[PDB]
């Protein structure tokens, strides 16, 4: 059930309620998730860690 | 590769790599695996053309998985490259989604290659 | 919240806010596949007219359904639990179910469910060599199809002149697609009941559950010999 | 003065005839049993019955679901020798140990309603078991065979 | 059976006789089958062969 | 239409061919001179396009060969110095509309042999 | 593109609720029943009750009908 | 030798000898439905109506070896069917991968591939190798010259094994040779002015006659060692021989033996020599040689009864006089009869069941009732002969001689 | 009598009548289905005399 959701379902997984609220009033979504705390993203820094 | 039924034959494959052409056109296609995976979800696709040529086939064969979960039509061609230079990038492209329209200009030739492949399965 | 029983014992209708048809549980507590679960003290499953075919057959109504509780089934062509759960919960803890399948991708979950109930037993092989599961059981008092390849017929006359006893029910749900497009399903439909009972197969009724299932059929008979 | 080879997991029988070999593979209408027919016709000669061990159950699974040549078959080879007698097979793809070694081998067309009749009456008179004895033994089978042919 | 044409090709394999009936028959010399060709509804009165032999130039009472 | 030189490969006259391209999948050839149709190949396909490679042989001996694509990807080599008969047919890695086919580095029709034994 | 994901994810609220709705709904059956028979006169006659047992309540509508 | 009758509304279309050395004769055919009948040669009766399981088939081809049996059906599917189980016995093999067009015309290649021509202009060849990778799927399609102003439909096909090539006809006219490596066109051949139904070829593949609705028969042959070393096929002859069409073509060749056989819509049959074909002589036989009869008289009243299929008709002498006809439509096929002399009752007897019908002359027309007995309405009869005003002789198909209104002793023969 | 006879023909040798919701349609024989070929399909039947008898063949 996780290998049939497309990858930025993968991205964004954790952040289900903030994601939701950025969708049900027109704001910005997060990039992160439950993917943040992977050691590559904690080797980026910036915004090429949403990258 | 084994494990990618229904293949396409040279003819079937020759239009529904038109029909791909002309949809990228008419910008009616969505290419890419996930983007792909997207419209089965959101179903909104009328059927998937997929890469019977990508290294491992299993980063593919799990949105027949979710085909056959919503009927939709499914079909795999032999060339990932090809694939690609008829959805009109650069890059090689491993699936295609042809999305849905009732107004659209090639819908009866969306229909008659949907039926065409339906007909294999 | 009312319950009602049906004309299968095992097979009820549930009345109240949603007068929607049920089964039993052999499985205790739980739900296999998200179904809706009514209590009445006592667990019940909802049965999907549309997700399963038998219940199709159910709703457009099946008199002599010889799946009943005091029976044991072999079942051709589920793929999943989703139907042999009901058929699982309709013969009870007294028979059993042969849920034989071929295509290993689904079989996970058939033999997933089938650790949950002793009811289930699977097998992994092709219905159209009954012979390899032979040595497995035999003498069977219904037999359901739901294979959706050509030789239907052919691949359950095998199965009955096998393991179906006498005077035993056959139960085939019969696509019309699978079999011959482009013509329409009352000549493809009475072309496979001729051809059924070709075999010992006495055919009783045959219904086409049209707001459930595009040009299908369920053909019930009885096992002639 | 026939036998019969049926199978059950990795206990197979071979059960002989209460009618002579012609009689047995020539009629085969007169049961039509509701117990007594097959009781009377029944003759449990041979019963090499092994137990729930994981190792020979799916040996014999796998020698059920390809040739019947195995142990289990030169065993009832060595327990039914007396003079080159005539077998009833399951399966006409065990043509190996159906005529391999000394024993008149027929499977066609009646050998199929002379087992629907014992395996009709498999547990009623054939061991000293019971039917969720043997519904339990088939599904320890199964499963078994299932996990090893499925992987996992 | 009367014949009004011959002609040979550059080679020797092949040769028309046009008979007086309009009827042509090319002949291949090594092994004596014939092919009939039937266009002339009177007298063939004339032949020839191409340099290569492949094509046959025919003329009679018909002015063509 | 393509020009292109052809050996008689009895004797060693050469003659100029003009090759059609025509509607199902047909090549006509035929004399540059009398205009007389020598021969035709067919691929199996939408005929796009084509192109004429030249091999020698031995001294003063060449061969012709008809080089023709589908629109699909799929070539046909069209040996036509003996009678126009297939002697190899591959396909091109990808490409789906396929338009033009050239050959190059040695005699095209567009860089022409004046000499037969310049091929 | 943000104003379309609030309509794409009300769209899909929606779907999820037909779908989970109509899932816990019964739907009258339309099917072409059809009964086999013997020589000409069982085909005849009406068939008697053989599977209505009453003509008036349990016959005509058979999301169940009942053996009393 | 023998005639095996099919009823109302039957037709056959197609039909294919099976013998693999050393068991008997199989003759599988199609009619117009979605069946396969294979008959058993000595009743007269289909042994077995294997019901393909896939739509209507238009033709039928069996294998080289001739283990395997191909249906080509109206639903675009090819469909093998197992042979090679024994005679009667029939399994279902594996339908091949399909397509749009129905699939008018099969053939093998070897045991290995098949092909098969469409009603879309296009000719499939399908790999019918089993243990191959593409065991199954369509390896290639080849696209005829299509007619201008109509829908074009390729006929026929053909292998040519000496070669190796596929000839096939088309409803333009036009003749085609394929070589079957690469799948593409050698020649084409502009030879008859309308479909060309049925082409057929000879033992070592020198030559390939081909006929269709405009009702000439052309000869293609690759005789000459240059034709053979070349590979060129050259149009060397064209024969008009028969009235209406040729629907049916086929060659045999052997030590004291070749001639094509041809026969169409006129329905006679016309036999030519094959290596002699444009030289040789032919013979057009008759359109029915009675060695069973539809016709027989009986002196008194001076009466004649006849039977075409499922009605009887009986005139009298005097001019003449329809007095008399039995349209029984209860049956299905008719087979031979026989009346009583005195002229009182006929028996009509088909394999099926037999019918006895007591008549009495009215005046200018005839009454006629039915007689009931149930041992000749259950038994097969094939030849009904009267030994008395009631006493009749009948052999079944199942080779009694009963002796009704009961039993010779008859010895059996050496087989 | 003479305007219905094909009428109380048909009507008397056609089965397969409705009751109701229901439709009871006969079986047929072991008798016929094994004395002969099933009856050819007249559509396809139909459309192959009708291609070779088409209007653009010009026959006489």
């Amino acid at each position: 059930s996780l290998a049939k959701s497309p990858a930025s379902t993968i991205q964004i997984l954790g952040a289900e309620k903030a994601l939701f609220r950025a969708l049900k009033t027109k704001h910005d979504t997060p990039k992160y998730g439950l993917l943040y705390h992977a050691s590559l993203v904690g080797q980026a820094t910036g915004k090429n860690k949403g990258k | 590769n084994p494990k990618a039924f229904p293949l396409a034959d040279a003819a079937l494959t020759q239009q529904i790599l038109d029909v791909v052409q002309q949809a990228a056109n008419l910008r009616q296609l969505k290419k890419g695996a996930n983007e792909a995976t997207k419209t089965l979800n959101r179903g909104i696709s009328e059927f998937i053309i997929m890469a019977a040529d990508c290294e491992p086939i299993e980063i593919l064969l799990h949105l027949p998985l979710l085909c056959e979960d919503k009927n939709v039509p499914y079909v795999f061609v032999p060339s990932r490259v090809a694939l690609g230079r008829a959805c009109g990038v650069s890059r090689p492209v491993i699936a295609a989604s042809i999305t849905t329209n009732d107004a659209s200009a090639i819908k009866t030739q969306i229909y008659a290659v949907k039926d065409k492949i339906e007909t294999l399965l | 919240v009312v319950i009602e029983p049906h004309r299968h014992a095992g097979v009820y209708i549930a009345r109240g806010k949603e007068d929607l048809l049920v089964t039993k549980n052999m499985a205790p507590g739980e739900s296999v596949y998200g179904e809706k679960r009514i209590s009445v003290k006592v667990e019940y499953r909802v049965w999907n007219p549309f997700r399963s075919k038998l219940a199709a057959g159910i709703m457009g109504g099946l008199d002599e359904l010889f799946i009943a509780p005091g029976k044991k089934v072999l079942y051709l062509g589920a793929a999943s639990g989703t139907s042999v759960s009901h058929v699982s919960d309709v013969v009870g803890p007294e028979g059993v179910v042969y849920a034989v399948e071929f295509s290993h991708r689904p079989g996970r979950e058939l033999i997933s469910m089938a650790k949950k109930r002793p009811n289930i037993i699977p097998i992994i092989e092709d219905a159209r060599h009954p012979q390899k599961y032979r040595m497995l059981i035999g003498m069977v008092d219904c037999v359901f199809a739901d294979v959706a390849q050509p030789d239907q017929a052919r691949i359950i006359a095998l199965n009955s002149h096998m393991f179906l006893k006498d005077q035993g029910g056959v139960v085939i749900s019969i696509k019309a697609n699978c079999i011959d497009s482009t013509v329409d399903a009352e000549t493809v439909f009475a072309r496979e009941v001729q051809k059924l009972r070709e075999e010992r197969i006495k055919p009783l009724e045959q219904l086409t559950l049209e707001p459930y299932e595009r040009d299908h059929c369920i053909v019930v008979g009885r096992y002639m010999r | 003065y026939v036998l019969t080879e049926t199978s059950a997991g990795y206990a197979l029988l071979k059960a002989s005839d209460k009618k002579i070999y012609k009689s047995s593979s020539l009629i085969q209408d007169l049961d039509s049993s509701d117990k007594v027919l097959k009781e009377f016709k029944i003759a449990a000669f041979s019963k090499f019955n092994s137990a729930a061990n994981a190792l020979e159950e799916a040996n014999s699974i796998i020698e059920g679901k390809v040739s019947s040549q195995l142990e289990k078959l030169l065993e009832e080879i060595k327990k039914d020798k007396k003079s080159t007698l005539i077998v009833s097979e399951t399966k006409l793809a065990n043509a190996i140990n159906k005529l391999g070694l000394n024993f008149n081998v027929v499977s066609d067309a009646v050998t199929l309603d002379i087992y629907r009749a014992i395996k009709e009456y498999l547990p009623e008179l054939l061991p000293g078991m019971s039917d969720n004895d043997l519904s339990k033994m088939s599904l320890g089978l199964a499963h078994s065979i299932g996990r090893h042919k499925l992987k996992f | 059976r009367y014949v009004s044409s011959m002609a040979i090709d550059n080679m020797g394999q092949q040769l028309a006789v046009g008979f007086a009936s309009g009827v042509i028959s090319i002949v291949s010399l090594a092994d004596l089958q014939i092919r009939l060709l039937k266009w002339h509804i009177d007298s063939v009165l004339s032949l020839s062969f191409s340099h290569d032999g492949s094509y046959l130039l025919s003329g009679g009472w018909e002015k063509v | 239409f393509k020009v292109a030189h052809l050996q008689n490969s009895q004797t060693n006259s050469v003659h100029g061919i003009v090759l059609l391209q025509g509607n199902n999948g047909w090549i006509n050839i035929l004399h540059s001179t009398s205009g007389l149709w020598l021969m035709g190949c067919k691929i199996e396909g939408v005929i796009t396009d084509f192109c004429i490679d030249y091999q020698p042989i031995s001294r003063g001996k060449f061969r012709t060969i008809l080089i023709a694509v589908n629109a699909y990807g799929e070539v046909w080599e069209f040996d036509l110095n003996k009678n126009g008969h297939v002697i190899r047919r591959w396909k091109d890695q990808g490409g789906v509309g396929i338009t033009k086919i050239q050959v190059g580095g040695g005699t095209t029709t567009t860089c022409p042999a004046l000499q037969i034994s310049k091929i | 593109t943000q104003d379309s994901n609030y309509v794409r994810t009300l769209r899909q609220i929606e779907l999820k609720k037909l779908e989970k709705g109509a899932k816990q709904l019964m739907f009258k059956s339309s099917g072409n029943h059809t009964i086999f028979v013997d020589s000409r006169e069982k085909m005849n006659e009406f068939t008697p009750e053989k599977f209505f047992n009453t003509t008036s309540e349990m016959v005509n509508r058979s999301e169940n009908r009942l053996t009393k | 030798e023998m005639v095996i009758e099919g009823g109302k509304d039957r037709s056959i279309e197609g039909l294919c000898w099976s013998n693999v050395n050393g068991e008997s004769l199989r003759l599988f055919s199609i009619g117009g439905s979605t069946v396969v009948t294979e008959w058993d040669l000595a009743t007269g009766l289909p042994l077995r109506n294997y019901d393909c399981n896939s739509g209507v088939i238009w033709s039928i081809s069996i294998n080289d070896s001739q283990d395997k049996l191909s249906v080509g059906c109206d639903n675009g599917t090819v469909v093998l069917i197992d042979i090679s189980g024994g005679p009667g016995v029939l399994e279902h093999d594996t339908i091949l991968m399909r397509q749009e067009a129905r699939v008018l015309t099969l053939a093998w290649k070897k045991d290995d591939f098949v092909i098969g021509g469409c009603s879309d202009g296009r000719i499939r060849i399908w790999s019918a190798q089993k243990n191959d990778e593409n065991m199954g799927r369509l390896l290639h399609t080849m696209k005829v010259d299509k007619a201008k102003k109509e829908s074009t439909l390729v006929w026929s096909v053909i292998y040519l094994p000496r070669t190796d090539q596929i000839a096939s006809g088309d409803s333009t006219g036009s003749i085609k040779f394929w070589d079957f490596q690469f799948a593409t066109l050698n020649q084409s051949f502009k030879a008859h002015d309308a479909d060309v139904l049925c082409l057929t070829t000879d033992t070592d593949n020198n030559y390939v006659f081909s006929a269709g609705v405009d009702r000439k028969i052309f000869q293609f042959s690759q005789n000459t060692n240059k034709s053979q070393k070349n590979n060129r096929w050259v149009n060397s002859s064209n024969r008009l021989l028969h009235g209406n069409d040729i629907r049916a073509i086929c060659a045999y060749q052997s030590k004291g033996a070749d001639f094509l056989v041809s026969g169409g819509v006129e329905k006679t049959l016309v036999i030519n020599s094959l290596t002699s074909f444009s030289n040789g002589n032919y013979r057009k036989m008759p359109t029915v040689e009675p060695y069973s009869k539809n016709v027989l008289v009986n002196k008194e009243q001076r009466l004649v009864v006849s039977w075409s299929e499922s009605t009887v008709k009986i005139w009298t002498m005097g001019n003449y006089k329809l007095v008399c006809k039995l349209t029984l439509k209860d049956d299905q096929n008719i087979s031979t009869c026989s009346l009583s002399p005195d002229g009182q009752v006929l028996v009509v007897g088909r394999p099926s069941t037999t019918k006895v019908f007591h008549l009495q002359p009215v005046g200018n027309k005839l009454k006629v009732t039915k007689l009931d007995n149930d041992l000749l309405l259950r038994t097969s009869t094939k030849l009904v002969k009267f030994i008395d005003n009631s006493k009749i002789v009948i052999c079944s198909c199942e080779d009694d001689v009963f002796i009704v209104d009961q039993e010779v002793e008859l010895l059996e023969v050496t087989s | 009598i003479k305007t219905k006879k094909r009428k109380t023909l048909k009507n008397l040798r056609k089965d397969s009548v409705k009751r109701g919701k229901f439709r009871v349609q006969l079986l047929s024989t072991t008798q016929d289905s094994k004395t002969l070929p099933p009856k050819k399909e007249s559509s396809i039947i139909r459309s192959k005399d009708r291609w070779l008898n088409r209007k653009a063949l010009n026959k006489g």
